[PDB]
């Protein structure tokens, strides 16, 4: 079941006296004429403060529990009553799931590592709050489903615990031989204190215009008038991102599909214009033996863009796949490609065992073994002099310690996995200064009319 | 002069007012202390510029 609050949870702030002022603050309070559970018990909530009203000539209602997991391997607290007086009490706790002669106190079964003790009809109200590791407990104490009127919450206890608290519950003396749950939120109120300094009355600046008018003018009394109390404002919803085309696709299915490719000592590079990249093509294209990005996500590629990127083609091995990496070392990373370590790109790899290979041998496809140093990031060499090895001169001829630098592949279709050839296209990206560069296409948010928002 | 926290300057005077048995000082409109209670003998003293 659920009831209706009316005037119910008002708290004094804070110490300071005060007298007939009415008085506004902003704080946690629970909202006049509210939608409060009624209860005749389970695991509630917290999630900022609680309310928490009770009746009975006999005391059923014995403290409460708290905490975010009500048991071990974390901490919560514990406040009881037994017939003698309060224990608060916080340690780590093993709690029954329906916790609660005159003997009695089934309600845990572990009190591990106590962090802080303490030992020592009728309407009973308590406000509980919990803000920088203190936890405040205001209370009341009011004589005769609620009823109707106006009762101040007088502040009782603090703890500097520091404990969390997502969760709370209730405590029943059993049957051997009626309470409500309101939730606190952020309102400003005005406060009417009598000249004593009690507070008397209230108003909730936030519900019926006459309570924001009371707030704006902060009193209790309005005399005839016409007061401005706030502004109204439509919202807008959702945000229309309209842009320009951009048509002019990556031309990749010009590199990717050329009817021949170019070898590996003098490999070819085609750098892509300003344009928009349509990589969706690519990515779901052919099985792909090797994909492998190293900078840029592979999976979030269409966020992303830089200002120009550089697509190359070569023809290499099937086992030397593995050195066009960054850090990679062989006959095809230090003569004929090389990859430099701050590498931003993907290397992309399928093959062509059956298109680029005939019977018989296919000899034109080269790759120079044979240099004098090591090559720098990112160069190509199409020298064809006579390297020497020896110490004697031989003026471009072969023979002995004078060797041709060029020799070429011998692909055949009757080979093994790791000597077919493979075709290689390694993207690069590169973003120096340029604002605004080819960039991969999104959503052409639609446009709307006769709706402000955004 | 300092009470447990609050620092101010002034003439301290003996009260005739009544906090609640947890108010510590009194404010203003304007909102200036003009009240306090001593810690020790728990008694209001009003404080005067
Ligand atoms: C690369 O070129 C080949 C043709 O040499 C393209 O293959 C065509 O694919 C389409 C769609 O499946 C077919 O309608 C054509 O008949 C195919 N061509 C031939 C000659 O059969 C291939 O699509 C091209 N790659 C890209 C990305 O467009
Ligand atoms: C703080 O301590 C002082 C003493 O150090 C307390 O003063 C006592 O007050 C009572 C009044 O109830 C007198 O009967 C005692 O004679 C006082 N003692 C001395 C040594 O003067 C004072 O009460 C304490 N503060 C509080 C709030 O109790
Ligand atoms: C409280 O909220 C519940 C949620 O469904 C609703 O059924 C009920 O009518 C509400 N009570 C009041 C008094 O508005
Ligand atoms: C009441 O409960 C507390 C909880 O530990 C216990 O310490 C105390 O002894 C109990 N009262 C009596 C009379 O045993
Ligand atoms: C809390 O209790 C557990 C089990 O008794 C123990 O392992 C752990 O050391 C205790 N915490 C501290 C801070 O000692
Ligand atoms: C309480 O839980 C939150 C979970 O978001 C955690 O971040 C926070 O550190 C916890 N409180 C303390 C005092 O550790
Ligand atoms: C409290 O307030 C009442 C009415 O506002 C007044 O008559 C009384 O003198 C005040 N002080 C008390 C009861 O000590």
């Amino acid at each position: 079941s659920y009831t209706n609050s009316f005037t119910r949870g008002v708290y004094y702030p804070d110490k300071v006296f005060r007298s007939s002022v009415l008085h506004s603050t902003q704080d946690l309070f629970l909202p006049f004429f509210s939608n409060v559970t009624w209860f005749h018990n389970p695991a509630l909530p917290f999630n900022d403060g609680v309310y928490f009203a009770s009746t009975e000539k006999s005391n059923i209602i014995r403290g409460w529990i708290f905490g975010t997991t009500l048991d071990s391997k974390t901490q919560s607290l514990l406040i009881v009553n037994n017939a003698t007086n309060v224990v608060i009490k916080v340690c780590e706790f093993q709690f029954c799931n329906d916790p609660f002669m005159e003997s009695e106190f089934r309600v845990y079964s572990s009190a591990n590592n106590c962090t802080f003790e303490y030992v020592s009809k009728n309407l009973r109200e308590f406000v509980f709050k919990n803000i920088d590791g203190y936890f405040k407990i205001y209370s009341k104490h009011t004589p005769i489903d609620l009823p109707q009127g106006f009762s101040a919450l007088e502040p009782l206890v603090d703890l500097p615990i520091g404990i969390n608290i997502t969760r709370f519950q209730t405590l029943l003396a059993l049957h051997r031989s009626a309470y409500y749950v309101g939730y606190l939120q952020p309102r400003t109120f005005l406060l009417k204190y009598n000249e004593n300094g009690t507070i008397t009355d209230a108003v909730d600046c936030a519900l019926d215009p006459l309570s924001e008018t009371k707030c704006t003018l902060k009193s209790f009394t309005v005399e005839k008038g016409i007061y401005q109390t706030s502004n109204f404002r439509v919202q807008p919803t959702e945000s229309i991102v309209r842009f320009p085309n951009i048509t002019n696709l990556c031309p990749f299915h010009e590199v990717f599909n050329a009817t021949t490719f170019a070898s590996v000592y003098a490999w070819n590079r085609k750098r892509i214009s300003n344009c928009v990249a349509d990589y969706s093509v690519i990515y779901n294209f052919a099985p792909f033996f090797a994909f492998k990005c190293y900078g840029v996500s592979p999976t979030k590629l269409n966020d992303l863009c830089f200002t120009n990127v550089y697509a190359d083609s070569f023809v290499i091995r099937g086992n030397e796949v593995s050195q066009i990496a960054p850090g990679q070392t062989g006959n095809i990373a230090d003569y004929n490609y090389k990859l430099p370590d701050d590498f931003t790109g993907c290397v992309i790899a399928w093959n062509s065992n059956k298109l680029d290979s005939k019977p018989s041998g296919n000899y034109n496809y080269l790759y120079r073994l044979f240099r004098k140093s090591k090559l720098k990031p990112f160069e190509r060499d199409i020298s064809t002099e006579i390297y020497q090895a020896g110490n004697k001169p031989c003026n471009g001829v072969a023979g002995s310690n004078c060797y041709s630098p060029l020799q070429s592949y011998g692909f055949r279709p009757t080979y093994g996995v790791g000597h077919q050839p493979y075709r290689v296209v390694v993207l690069s990206f590169e973003l120096l200064h340029a604002p605004a560069t080819v960039c991969g296409p999104k959503k052409s948010t639609n446009l709307v009319k006769n709706k402000c928002v955004n | 002069f300092n009470f447990n926290g609050l620092t101010g300057t002034g003439v301290l005077t003996e009260s005739n007012k009544k906090f609640l048995p947890f108010q510590q000082f009194g404010r203003d409109i304007a909102d200036t202390t003009d009240a306090v209670r001593d810690p020790q003998t728990l008694e209001i003293l009003d404080i005067t510029p």
